[PDB]
């Protein structure tokens, strides 16, 4: 009944803050294992505070499904990547049973579904393309992306590797993928700066994060092409161990939250924007 | 002898078109705008659609978004099947008989008359308590169909929240929209008006808006937006409310549930689902 739960920071879904002695407001305690040095395995769990759309969903589930939890931030990778059949990230923590569930901006996809059970989707996502207002690009199907060297100079676009976006591009557009890797970004903040400092023409990433970021962009310069259009549409889901006894009640509770208007309220609180 | 999966579906354009066979018992060879042949299946179903009347099962032709999804699922997973249309022509609600019972496609799947529901079937809490739903193959919501020129802001329009015997609005009986209006306490005044005017089918309701008999039809936007794009005399109004997904329905003990969801994810990721949307749902 007292569950080990893994999360990963990614605003506004999961926001991590430093502790006050304890965690105040709508924040929940979350620990982070921090190494003493990079030449040892020794480290300590730092007490932090967690909030966000996904943390509010976890608070509602804990109350509805009736469980208590020990929330921790992942340190071996990010969302989840299969390396020589060995999963890292939040997916790996569930696979190797260090966590009963993973909560965050975790994309449901076919290869992660082979190793973990996913809840019903609770946030609509997929792949979106962010550009500075006025960049002429139809979508991922555009010849600027598909066949980039047909252009002089070629279109400069990239993603943050090792997540569900890069995995989908790798599986569907082999030329585009091998071309993009020189434009690989360390994270969303570096990518947005590269777009604004004219060092990047387009940033391809998780639709829900891009739409949030476009909606908050100061001066409303960065936009998602189409009407915030989504390619390879999917959703965020709770990952649970295969055959998990928690899945049933989690799905029923999520479907009840949509029905009651509790989900629309969370979208209003965390996801709406100015732009 | 038979290991063939019994598939239940409902008539609901553009997901499932239902047409008569040719006098020889086959389906008319039709093609898409792309020049590709429309995949069609034989689907048995009653001819007398009238309630409380004898049902005479006849072979019919079934095609559409949901038929192409079934064919891709059958090929991906390697299963044989036979399609039939839901005998009572309903999606399915649980009704009081002290005992409770599921009607429509829900009823057929739980009785064993069907092994799988392949239709635009809404994923909701009530149904999920009894059956396994696949991961959604479509995410949409509810919208309102009206005759062109009728000014309605949406679900929060006074002509809806303050009901009158003048402005008549409705949905489909024994459907997920019906369930939603019945369970939600905030929509109690709206449900009491609706229960008197709800239709046996979406086709009957859409026709009744055309014939000035019904003023506003509350239904699935995937269906309404398509209908308004084809019948330019009808228009959808307002924004979407009660957003929900469509999924494949199976009994909880089904050995196919894992592979049905994996096939739906693969289809979302490889563009197949978007191609079905373009072929069937997306019309100018
Ligand atoms: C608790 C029930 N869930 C919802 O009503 C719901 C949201 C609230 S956001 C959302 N997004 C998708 C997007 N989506 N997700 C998938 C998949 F396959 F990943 F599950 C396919 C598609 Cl479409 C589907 C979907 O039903 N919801
Ligand atoms: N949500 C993604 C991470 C970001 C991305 O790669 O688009 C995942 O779970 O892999
Ligand atoms: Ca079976």
């Amino acid at each position: 009944n007292h569950l080990s739960i893994v999360t990963l920071e990614e605003a506004p879904f999961v926001i991590v803050e430093d502790i006050d002695e304890t965690c105040v407001r709508n924040t929940v305690p979350c620990r982070k294992f921090v190494k003493i040095n990079n030449s040892t395995n020794e480290g300590m769990n730092v007490k932090k505070c967690c909030k966000g759309f996904c943390i509010d969903i976890l608070k509602k589930l804990s109350r509805t499904v009736k469980f208590t939890y020990d929330l921790y931030l992942v340190t071996n990778g990010k969302h989840g990547k299969k390396v020589n059949n060995v999963w890292n990230g939040m997916i790996g923590e569930v696979v190797y049973q260090r966590a009963v569930m993973a909560v965050g901006s975790l994309t449901i996809n076919e290869e992660r579904s082979e190793v973990v059970d996913f809840s019903v989707p609770f946030v609509e996502t997929g792949i979106s393309v962010m550009v500075s207002r006025g960049t002429q690009v139809t979508g991922l199907s555009d010849k600027k992306f598909q066949r980039p060297h047909d252009y002089s100079p070629p279109f400069r676009f990239g993603t943050v590797p090792n997540g569900s976006t890069e995995r989908n591009i790798r599986n569907n557009y082999p030329y585009m993928h091998q071309y993009m890797t020189k434009f690989n970004q360390k994270g969303v903040e570096d990518a947005l700066v590269s777009l604004k400092t004219g060092k990047l023409d387009a940033f391809i990433y998780d639709a829900a994060v891009l739409n949030y970021k476009a909606g908050r962009d100061e001066g409303c310069k960065l936009v998602t092409i189409g009407s915030g259009y989504i390619f390879a549409t999917t959703g965020y889901g709770i990952a649970l161990q295969k055959g998990s006894p928690w899945k049933r009640q989690i799905d029923l509770a999520l479907l009840q939250f949509v029905g009651d208007g509790e989900m629309e309220e969370l979208e209003t609180l965390w996801l709406t924007g100015i732009c | 002898m038979s290991t063939r999966l019994k598939i239940v579906t409902i008539h609901q354009e553009p997901f499932v078109y239902v047409k008569p066979t040719l006098s020889d018992g086959t389906c008319k060879e039709e093609f898409t705008v792309n020049g590709d042949p429309v995949k069609k299946v034989i689907c048995t179903g009653p001819n007398d659609t009238s309630p409380g009347s004898p049902r005479h099962t006849v072979p019919q032709c079934c095609y559409g978004f949901c038929i192409d999804l079934l064919i891709k699922l059958a090929r991906t997973m390697n299963f044989t099947y036979e399609v039939h249309l839901v005998a009572d022509g309903k999606f399915g609600t649980q009704e009081r008989v002290n005992k409770k019972e599921w009607n429509g496609m829900m009823g057929e799947l739980l009785s064993g008359q069907a092994d799988m529901i392949v239709a635009p079937l809404t994923i909701n809490n009530e149904r999920a308590q009894y059956i396994e739903f696949s991961k959604p193959f479509k995410y949409q919501g509810l919208t309102i169909l009206v005759k062109k020129g009728t000014r309605i802001t949406g679900i929060n329009d006074p002509r809806l929240r303050n009901p009158s015997d003048k402005f008549i609005y409705a949905t489909v009986k024994q459907s997920s929209v019906d369930i939603y209006f019945r369970r939600q306490v905030e929509l109690s005044t709206m449900y009491r008006h609706m229960e008197k005017h709800n239709y046996e089918s979406a086709a009957e309701a859409i026709q009744a808006v055309r014939d000035n008999k019904l003023h506003a039809f509350i239904w699935d936007s995937a269906v309404l937006e398509f209908e308004a794009s084809q019948k330019c005399d009808l228009v959808t109004t307002g924004e979407l409310f009660f957003r929900s997904g469509f999924g494949i329905g199976m009994r909880k003990d089904s050995p196919w549930k894992q592979n049905v969801s994996l096939s739906i994810l693969k289809s979302h990721e490889n563009g197949f689902m978007e191609d079905l949307d373009k072929t069937w749902v997306r019309y100018q």
